RNA sequence: AUGAUGUCAUACUUAUCCUGUCCCUUUUUUUUCCA
């Protein structure tokens, strides 16, 4: 049967969700990412936006007050190690790093708003 | 009867490109046997590995910085062509079909040479006398 | 003047001050100014940017990859693999694309219809289309498609080591006549650290001198050694020569880095650049000690920045004990220049040449363009072998002469073959200019007529026989009425003289002068005056200034410029908001010299963020600085051209004109096609766009934002004018009073108003208006009150 | 590239005549379409008659030549002499034939026929 | 009647939608060869009137349309579109015959604007008729 | 397009004179039209549909994409 | 900006002097 | 092919004087203006 | 044209340059 | 009661006059990324 009838936003987000369809599928052809679900590891918090005037046991403290962070790991440069303003927390629970996510994203550390989302 | 042609368009329409995403879905599957058999097949090195790890720290600062990345868009290889064939010693391949310019425009004309009907105004001749 | 390049650091220590200062501002601003739905949403976003930026450095990183067992077949796997995905995405697209390719009937709709995007490919490719449209209107055939069966097919039965590639590459490099003379040029090298190294053509100097250096060791220490030239393309001419010479890709130690083309991977040894990035870090660093011995091209160019840089040079010699910098040189005129470095050894090298005998008139004639077609004539009756020059001077007579050639040529059948004529411009597509350097055909004589490009520029294969008038347009300025007439003048006697080496770089020359060898020894002119008293010097006052040099009249040069051109150009400052009552520099003064553009175009970034609008203006500001001329109207065509630049064509001057033609060429796919058919050089619009990127790029130095004002394009007039209050008229300008010509290519050639503004100066035949635009003389009184009185 | 040699001989050769593929204005003769019906209109839009609506000196090319037809015309007509004995031109006193050359307004009528190039005929 | 048309309609249609048709659209107003098509208008034009006899007024006036239209493109391709968009009031047409001694056929006469307008507009869609086969 | 035919339409229903002879052509065509030959052929286009059919005249035409 | 303030370069290159190659005109042969 | 007030008096006088089939007659009197013209601007 | 001629000729049908060529077919 | 005032066409003046124009070259700095 065809695939039409439906509302148009839900055309919308079945078309969205087909073009990322398509991503995984690409993805996994290529095989960068070669599992079939392709999920992160839950309960850690990719840190974006930094500043290099930070430091990163200070922001798993910092990202601990709505949550605490079981360790941290910054994905610094491979032969120098610049601050390339990415960073893995990882949290205890995925609540707490999902409320962590929550109260950190937007704060100027170092003048910088730095935010938190999924690994 | 205008209408309802119109409607017949919309559903034969959404028939045919039912059945073309049908055949595109058959592709995609076909082709991903295809990229299951690439993934078969695939079950200086560290100047390499500089070189990719400087290319993308390149797309990081072109990412944080929106221009065209250095000489890769700016000039890729769709740069000016004068620099491409020079600044670049490659060449490129010739197309077309070439002739002499001694050839090219004997024939000319705006229109063609017989004016209406054009009975009394001679031009029965092609080329002069003498 | 070591003071003078101490100042100058300050003023750098000072200028990096102030981009902190400029950056604690930036942070001030910042500072001042469902959960698992948004986890699902998160990872949507993140795996499709992961996605995207992996499939953009997967070719990416093969095409780096083939720029250089299973490595290969990693590689054969990732070819493969790409393969798959580009099908894979265009079997998406086709089936979205006989998705559109339906019947699909226009719908009625109220009122007047909406116009849809769209086409094919539109360079050359009608040519062949109407080729094998007649090929399809004469070939005929019968039968269905199945017709190929009952064919018996009776067949005939018939009677029953790189290295050494490498070892050839150093005997060219032994070749060269540099080779036998490298033990003296790096013994003079050593003795003098302000040699000058004269030698003629075929030597290959400025691709073995800093190789000769490379292997005497002066760049150690990681001092590097740099290679500027008066043009960018003869700059990756000697880069890609030098390049190939050691095998050594760009980027690595040969890599470049010119205006849009930076291409050095941090690796760099023999960078390539022109004078413009010697003054650019001249403006980034004072002094270069990043740069142990740095080779110098000629003079002969003689380029204003490099007679700035001469004067630098000598301010190097002067400040470092030494550098053991060296001038490259072409001719034997090194006197001056030897007496100007505080008497500098020369150097010569011999050049291997060819009987370049200069022939002559035995009359005294004022046509020179059908003498030489009769001796064109009694050049293709006399022996075959050898490519033709002839020299001219201007677009509008050498396409008349193409034109009165081809005539000539195809009024004969098998008489006269071939002679293949070529022309060479300016604002010019690069097609035919690559048909230019293709080679001849041997049963031709092929003519390449052509400008001061093949004298100055360009060295073309095979060229035997050259005529040449010696006569170039000079755009020589006169500030006494402050007019910029462009008036035709006779060559020089070494002009005519690097145009017989022309003749000559290839084989035996044919050099026939279109005048006696009375008028070449006695009546031609024997020095070129240079461009500093022919023109003015608006560009390079505010960058001296914001060099460190406050005595730019007292400061040290080969010849001054006129005084009337350095007053007018500081009256002009004061007119500005660049002086003060001191004539120095403001902050703002310091910040219209960060870009290198122009300060009368800086007033467009002076008036940007006054009410905004500064978008448009600085597109503008971009678009206007270019070198060639915009539009590609051709001999012949003509209607065509003119339709599409009137269609172009809006109310308000030509810069909204060309404002719309680079604003519907944004979201057009920045094609050749567009420029096609819509008539427009597609080489000099494109170094348009790369200006407006890299003054994008430019804008966080002097704290200035894009804004627009959406459409507001009399407030964009009025920054325009705010720009432009020096350069305005009223049938007569009120300033310099002299009664003014419109130009026919400008927008408002009909329609002579009462106010108008007016860009630049340039007469031709009558005292032209180029680049106008329409005023009032209302926001004309709002800047500079003080030049302004009496209407 | 193609040579004068090569199309030479077959210069005014084929149907579409091989030298209208180098024309002046082929490039804009390449959006004509339908201008074998635009004569057949052409006809009900003009009230003189075209003979020549079945063909096209530019598309189709020049398709005879009647020069040849014109010498051995004049060759079978006795000589130029001979013609020159029947006419006036003795007359003349010309010492050869070949310097010979032949060459806003209101008005109560203006159809009326011409006597005077008749009147030098006869 | 009214079945037989709406069967041929229908089948109008069905042969539409069978041979995958893109419409023709409406002329663009920046179009890449419309100097080029009021050039071969014009040459259909200017076929006629190539005599160059006394004419009268009416064909001096035409003529005169001619050569302004050859002057200014533009003007004349926005007043085509100006036309194409609104008029739908248009003078009335002379008529006339030939005789050809079996038959008479006749000669129509409209105003030279409209038979300017719709030669280049006959070229435009000749040549959209040729791109779209 | 629709304003187009609007004035196809509108081109046809124009009044044929003759000195004193004045009628509005509103079921005939005009042959001085210069789209004429166009829709005339058009016209006999859809009468070739007619007689032959349509699947004759895709036996006739090939498919669409090579003819 | 003033009227003064735009002359004392003008004075100062007064004082100075005025060299042959700053504004060479070239006249030759003159009578 | 424009109409002025005087060329409109001229129309209307022509015709009541002239009736209405004279239009050659009319289209002498009225300068630049042919008989096609007059008679589409009066009808 | 006695070079126009043989290069006609050279150009033309020619049986022996087809043997030549259909020979070098087989034996390739 | 005759003034100001709009480009409205027509008139007239002046031994008014029978009408002109498309540039040779050319170089110009600096910042992040996911199992």
């Amino acid at each position: 049967d065809d695939f039409k009838g439906r509302s148009a936003e839900e055309v919308e987000e079945i078309k969205a969700e087909k073009e990322a369809k398509t991503q995984a599928i690409l993805l996994e052809m290529v095989g960068d990412l070669p599992d079939a679900d392709i999920k992160p590891p839950e309960n850690v918090l990719f840190v974006c936006k930094l500043n290099p005037v930070t430091t990163d046991e200070d922001l798993e403290i910092i990202f601990s007050r709505f949550g605490p962070i079981r360790s941290c790991e910054v994905i610094r440069d491979w032969k120098t190690g610049e601050s390339l303003c990415y960073a893995f927390i990882e949290f205890e629970k995925e609540e707490d790093c999902e409320k962590a996510f929550f109260k950190m994203d937007n704060v100027l550390i170092d003048d910088r708003r730095i935010h938190v989302d999924f690994s | 009867a205008d209408r309802k042609a119109r409607e017949a368009v919309e559903m034969r329409a959404q028939v045919e490109r039912k059945m073309a995403q049908k055949e595109k879905e058959k592709h995609e599957e076909k082709l991903r046997e295809m990229a299951q058999k690439a993934r078969e097949r695939r079950a200086r090195d560290e100047i390499r590995h500089d070189r990719r790890k400087e290319r993308q720290h390149d797309r990081n600062l072109s990412r944080a910085a929106p221009d065209k990345r250095s000489k890769l868009q700016r000039n890729e290889n769709r740069d000016i062509s004068e620099v491409i064939a020079l600044g670049v010693p490659n060449p490129r391949t010739s197309n077309e079909v070439q002739y002499d310019q001694r050839l090219f425009n004997q024939s000319k004309g705006m229109d063609s040479g017989f004016a209406g009907g054009e009975d009394e105004i001679y031009n029965v001749y092609d080329q002069a006398w003498r | 003047e070591d003071e003078w390049e101490r100042t100058e650091r300050e003023r750098l220590q000072d200028l990096e001050e102030r981009d902190a200062f400029a950056e604690r501002v930036r942070q001030r601003d910042k500072d001042r100014t469902m959960v698992p739905e948004l986890r699902k949403k998160s990872r949507r976003e993140y795996l499709a940017k992961r996605e995207r930026e992996k499939l953009e450095d997967l070719e990416a990183e093969l095409a780096d990859e083939e720029f250089l067992r299973h490595e290969r077949q990693e590689l054969k796997y990732k070819r493969r693999v790409r393969d798959l995905a580009r099908e894979y995405r265009a079997a998406g697209e086709q089936e979205k694309l006989e998705a559109t390719n339906r019947y699909h009937m226009p719908k009625e709709t109220r009122g007047q219809p909406a116009r849809a995007v769209d086409e094919s490919g539109a360079p050359g490719e009608e040519q062949r289309r109407w080729e094998e449209a007649r090929l399809g209107a004469a070939s005929l055939k019968f039968g269905a498609r199945d017709a190929a069966s009952q064919e018996p097919k009776y067949q005939l039965v018939l009677e029953e080591t790189q290295a050494q590639q490498k070892e050839s590459i150093q005997a060219v490099r032994r070749s060269l006549p540099v080779f036998p003379f490298r033990e003296e040029l790096l013994a003079a090298i050593a003795n003098h650290q302000v040699l000058i190294i004269e030698g003629e053509t075929g030597s290959g100097k400025t691709t073995q001198i800093p190789q000769y250096l490379f292997e005497e060791g002066y760049t150690n220490k990681g001092m590097k050694i740099a290679c500027t030239q008066p043009r960018r393309v003869a700059a990756m001419s000697v880069a890609a020569r030098v390049a190939r010479e050691m095998g050594v890709k760009l980027g690595n130690e040969v890599g470049y880095s010119i205006r849009f083309e930076d291409c050095t991977s941090e690796r760099t040894v023999l960078r390539y650049m022109t004078d413009g990035m010697l003054l650019r870090e001249f403006l980034s660093e004072p002094d270069l000690a990043s740069y142990s011995v740095v080779m110098v091209d000629e003079a002969h160019e003689r380029t204003l920045h490099t007679d700035i840089l001469f004067g630098l040079i000598k301010d190097v010699a002067r400040f470092r004990p030494e550098l053991k910098v060296l001038v490259a040189s072409a001719t034997m005129d090194t006197a001056r220049f030897s007496t100007f470095f505080d008497d500098a050894p020369v150097f010569r090298i011999p050049g291997r040449r060819f009987p370049v005998d200069i022939f002559y008139t035995k009359a005294p004639e004022a046509d020179y363009l059908e003498a030489c077609v009769v001796s064109v004539l009694q050049i293709h009756v006399t022996q075959p072998p050898g490519d033709i020059l002839v020299f001219l001077t201007g677009q509008e007579e050498i396409e008349a002469a193409c034109e009165m050639l081809q005539d000539r040529c195809r009024r004969l059948g098998s008489k006269i073959r071939e002679l293949l004529v070529l022309p060479i411009y300016a604002n010019l597509p690069s097609d035919m200019q690559a048909r230019i350097f293709q080679p001849t055909p041997p049963g031709a004589r092929k003519v390449v007529v052509a400008t001061n490009i093949a004298e100055t520029s360009l060295t073309i294969e095979g060229i035997i026989y050259v005529l040449d008038p010696g006569f170039c347009k000079q755009k020589s300025y006169n500030p006494r009425t402050g007019m910029e007439s462009l008036t035709v003048t006779p060559c020089s006697k070494a002009s005519a003289n690097q145009r017989a080496g022309r003749a000559g770089r290839v084989a035996a020359g044919k050099c026939f002068r279109l005048y006696t060898a009375w008028a070449y020894q006695h009546e031609l002119e024997e020095t070129t005056v240079p461009e500093i008293q022919r023109t003015s010097l608006g560009n390079v006052v505010l960058l001296l200034k914001s060099l460190g040099i406050h005595d730019l009249m007292h400061f040290d040069f080969l010849d001054p410029p006129p005084y009337e051109t350095l007053l007018l150009a500081l009256e002009q400052l004061y007119a500005l908001g660049a002086l003060n009552h001191l004539g120095e520099l403001t902050t703002s003064g310091r910040k219209m010299a960060e870009l290198p553009v122009d300060p009368m175009l800086s007033k467009m970034i002076l008036a940007s963020e006054k009410y905004s609008c500064s978008e448009e203006i600085l597109t503008v500001a971009a678009m206007l600085s270019v070198n060639n001329s915009i539009f590609y109207r051709p001999k012949d065509k003509v209607v065509h051209a003119d339709n599409a630049r009137v269609n172009f064509f809006l109310p308000g001057g030509d810069h909204l004109v060309l404002l719309n033609v680079y604003t519907q060429w944004a979201e057009s796919g920045y094609s050749s096609q567009w420029c096609y058919e819509n008539f427009v050089q597609f080489r000099s619009m494109r170094r348009a766009r790369d200006v407006r990127e890299q003054l994008e790029g430019l804008l966080e130095r002097v704290e200035v934002g894009l804004s627009s004002c959406q459409g507001d394009y009399i407030r964009v007039r009025k920054a325009i004018t705010a720009g432009y209050f020096y350069h305005t008229a009223r049938y007569r300008t009120v300033k310099q009073q002299q009664t003014v010509f419109i130009h026919p290519n400008s927008s408002l050639f009909e329609q002579q108003p009462r106010w108008l503004l007016y860009h630049e100066l340039v007469l031709t035949t009558k005292e032209f208006m180029r680049q106008v635009l329409e005023i009032e003389s209302s926001w004309l009184l709002e800047v500079a009150p003080h030049y302004y009185k009496a209407k | 590239r193609l040579t004068l040699e090569d199309l030479e001989d077959s210069w005014d050769r084929g149907i579409p005549r091989i030298n209208t593929l180098f024309q002046k204005d082929r490039h804009t003769l390449a959006y004509d379409k339908g201008w074998r019906v635009r004569t057949d209109f052409k006809q009900y839009q003009v009230l003189k008659q075209n003979p020549f609506w079945w063909t096209h000196q530019r598309h189709d090319g020049k398709l005879w030549n009647l020069n040849n037809y014109r010498t051995d015309m004049i060759q079978a007509l006795g000589g130029v002499e001979g013609i020159l004995e029947h006419t006036l031109f003795k007359g003349t006193y010309f010492p050869t034939w070949e310097g010979l050359f032949w060459e806003k307004l209101t008005n109560a009528q203006r159809s009326g026929l011409n006597q005077i190039p008749n009147r030098r005929f006869t | 009647t009214a079945e037989e048309a709406v069967a041929v309609y229908t089948t109008t249609v069905h042969w539409l939608e069978s041979r995958r048709f893109s419409p023709i659209p409406f002329p663009p107003l920046s179009y890449k060869h419309d100097t080029k098509l009021l050039i071969l208008a014009l040459e259909r034009l200017k076929e006629a009137y190539s005599v160059k006899s006394r004419l009268n007024q009416s064909q001096r006036e035409e003529l005169g349309l001619i050569e302004q239209a050859y002057d200014n493109p533009h003007e004349a391709l926005s007043r085509i579109k100006r036309h194409l968009l609104t008029q739908r009031a248009f003078k009335e047409v002379g008529i006339e015959f030939m005789d050809l001694y079996s038959h008479l056929v006749p000669v129509y006469d409209v105003e030279p604007l409209e038979k300017i307008t719709d030669a280049y507009l006959d070229q435009y869609l000749w040549y959209e008729a040729d791109k779209r086969r | 397009d629709h304003n187009i035919a609007d004035y196809m339409t509108a081109k046809n229903n124009v009044v044929i004179n003759y000195k004193d002879m004045n009628h509005t052509n509103s079921y005939g065509i005009i042959r001085g039209l210069q789209f004429a030959s166009f829709i005339v052929q058009y016209y006999g286009l859809v009468m070739d549909l007619l007689v032959l059919g349509l699947h004759r005249a895709s036996e006739m035409a090939g498919p669409p994409q090579m003819p | 900006e003033a009227v003064p303030v735009e002359a004392y370069g003008l004075a100062m290159l007064r004082g100075m002097g005025w060299k042959p190659g700053e504004g060479i005109g070239r006249t030759f042969n003159q009578v | 092919g424009v109409w002025r007030n005087t060329e409109d008096e001229i129309l209307k006088a022509a015709v009541m004087k002239y009736g209405k089939n004279q239009w050659s007659r009319i289209a002498s009197l009225l300068h630049r203006k042919s008989a096609k013209q007059c008679k589409a601007r009066w009808y | 044209d006695l070079d126009r001629m043989l290069r006609e000729q050279e150009r033309e049908g020619d049986p022996m340059a087809n043997f030549i060529k259909k020979n070098k077919a087989k034996e390739n």
